[PDB]
């Protein structure tokens, strides 16, 4: 109780990556989009891969090679309050940008698991 | 005797003393009585074949 | 580290004025309405009074607060030297200022008060009395030195007094 | 809990100065200006004096303003050792600065006065003032311990009172 | 009985630093922030770092050029009344400046360990 | 008669903490503010969170890390005059700090209760 | 340990370009996008190109004639940590605009070797 | 023994400029800054530039032309405890103003070392 979410550690491989004041989760699963005629008509599916998008300040242990050489992964959004997630299979995505001693990141896989 | 002069804080060396009576309840709470030293410690049995 | 302090401001004063000074002597206590009656003046002459010390900013220094008392000859109403004293209160103030003074740094002026009533008016003397506050330091803790060859460690176990006792007497060094 | 406070003070002025001082006492008032021809100076000497205590922080804490005046001999204008008195004043400002005694912490200089007026310079004494200012707790509200075994409650409904009285005397502990 | 807390000593590298007046020290945590929406929620955490801010007489035995290159150090907050607190490689914070015989040092740390 | 509040007393888990001026006390409630337009119309809600602000001495029995580790207390607010106020579920808000034998504690709550 | 990257230094034919604030880095690579069908179906590659964004005050030894006029260099991204890539046969792309003082300026290379 | 700073002598060109109180000394370094995130995890370097700030009786024979016009000079910073300071090819930053018989000189260097 009164454990609110406000910061959330990335981890892959557990590394416990280091990561930036916004970290961002989207869990895989269905896009709820509308399909609207006369009527509404309800809703329409469609696929949506699990994303997780954190910066890393740079000069750590992990580097920029071996993000931009992150191919198969297995990684892991840990809540403080202890919601867990897991993406199987997972691979980094975008242009990993070196702005300012930060590295903007995202790492996306086909599979999300809430574990514990 | 031996033990205090070993457990002295000169000599250095330390000994426990180990032992068993056989016999009746009497004559082991007599015994344990009897002694009282911090450096021997019995069992008491009865009828121990 | 005061007395170094009134040291050094004394030679720096005898430095300074030479001869123009009559004498220099370190006075006990501020300047009271008797002082005049009672003090070998022989003016001029220059007396370093040390005021005390108020709180400095750490907890290893002080504020002390000196004092300069300038003393002259006002014969028939006329000091002996105008120009002279006038001089010799404005080359103590700038030989005195900012100036370490052994331990004591950073002398800042505070006030120069005439300092002449009636008192001294009547008894023919001037006192020009300048002010004066410095950031010194106290002594340090008195250091040790000894060197015993380490042989015997006696350490006893805390057991209630009339428990039988509990020891080792270590004796190091003692080989076998 | 000043008491204990006092006594830490000087016991750690005895042990600092040893025989340099030729004896320490509490004083009881401030100095006044009779002080000086009614006390058993024998100088040197030092005397702590309890000036008060402002308003502390909490309502269960005060700001003690205690004092150490040091004393010594001016034997024909010349203080007896300049350099003794000046190491002496220096040594009790350093020794009893920041450090606990007892119950009180934080001791903090606060002011330094010479103090030497006439009434003391013909009396042929230095009397050079310490003040002191310390975080002291006050005392704790005094325990209490009793054990009386619990065998009946008596309760009495508060209903007017030449009305019929009602009550019930309970006696817990009894078995039937 | 109920001692309170005093003059407070800072050391660095087992030497004391001589700390004017109100030498500050803000332990490493959290920092529980309100969550308010609809209604009252609780709180959030946000990672703080361990902060000692401490006042040094400026051209001291210590030197300046010494404590603008304190990227390592073992500061150690010290309590009269006997708790003391310890920084696990503390490094010197904000901008140094010699002004008036007087320097400010925040040495910030990490984490602070209740040793002793 | 008409007695007026003297001191306050802060008190957490049942055991008083010495508070020196200005214990400041803030209900759980509503805070009405201003709804502007062509004319005045009214006022709007905001719900609040309980909040006590009282300053501590350093280095006493209650001691610097279980002030910064209290994630649940009860927290409780006594007016000498009479009024009680208990805070359910509190915990410690704002980044505590040792200065100068000096910590504020922000002890702050979901929702305040008028017991006793 | 504890220095974490917030300056870089740029280098060309070992100058040091005088840069501002703003320093941006792109390893060389792959872009990782997604092709998605009914099922998230893996991602897709993609070629990308070293990039280092820089911007430089005017007035310097370097001047901006000798900016337009680089066609061939090599390009040396240094980071105050010490991860140190390298670029060969790189080009300025873009516009190299002189704005308020400041030159902003871009290199571009197809490889990028983290040396050191 | 441990004498303290006291007075500052604050010299361009070998020659004292009468500063009056508080003359103020910034050295040039890194000026090492918090990285927070999910947890602390070090510092971050900036790069500073030496500064020093004092103030001069308006109308002296130095005159203010001669202060404006100041765009290369070489500062001394001397604390009177025995440790001194020069600033390599300092230049005056600020806006100047000779108020009330008073000027207000920041004389900026881009590097500060401590010569003798």
């Amino acid at each position: 109780g009164n454990q609110r979410q406000g910061v959330a550690f990335i981890r892959v491989n557990g590394m416990e990556l280091e990561s930036m004041e916004g970290a961002s989760f989207t869990p895989s699963g269905i896009t709820r989009e509308e399909v609207t005629g006369s009527r509404v008509y309800g809703w329409k599916g469609k696929p949506r891969a699990a994303k997780v998008e954190c910066k890393i300040p740079g000069g750590g242990p992990i580097g920029l090679d071996e993000i931009i050489d992150w191919e198969n992964i297995t990684v892991e959004f840990q809540a403080d309050t202890g919601e867990t997630w897991m993406l199987a299979n997972a691979w980094q995505a975008d242009e990993p940008k070196n702005d300012g001693g930060e590295i903007s990141l995202v790492l996306m896989a086909k599979q999300s698991k809430r574990i514990a | 005797t031996e033990l205090q002069e070993r457990w002295g804080p000169v000599n250095q060396a330390d000994g426990f003393a180990v032992t068993v009576l056989s016999g009746t309840y009497g004559d082991i709470s007599t015994f344990g009585v009897s002694r009282n030293d911090h450096l021997i410690s019995c069992m008491g049995i009865a009828g121990a074949p | 580290m005061l007395e170094e302090t009134e040291a050094a401001l004394l030679a720096r004063v005898r430095e300074l004025f030479g001869a123009t000074l009559r004498q220099v002597e370190p006075l006990t206590g501020t300047w009271t309405n008797e002082d005049v009656h009672r003090l070998f003046l022989a003016p001029p002459s220059v007396f370093l009074a040390w005021m005390g010390c108020g709180e400095g900013r750490t907890r290893r220094e002080v504020e002390s607060r000196w004092a300069f008392f300038v003393v002259a000859e006002l014969l028939n109403g006329e000091p002996v030297n105008r120009p002279g004293i006038y001089q010799i209160v404005e080359r103590l103030i700038a030989g005195v200022n900012g100036q370490t003074f052994g331990p004591t740094t950073g002398m800042r002026l505070t006030q120069v008060r005439n300092l002449c009533d009636d008192n001294r008016i009547n008894a023919g003397v001037v006192l020009y009395g300048v002010l004066f506050s410095g950031t010194t330091p106290l002594p340090s803790v008195v250091d040790l030195d000894s060197l015993d060859d380490y042989e015997r460690h006696w350490q006893t176990w805390k057991f209630p007094d009339e428990t039988p006792e509990f020891a080792a007497h270590i004796n190091v060094n003692q080989e076998k």
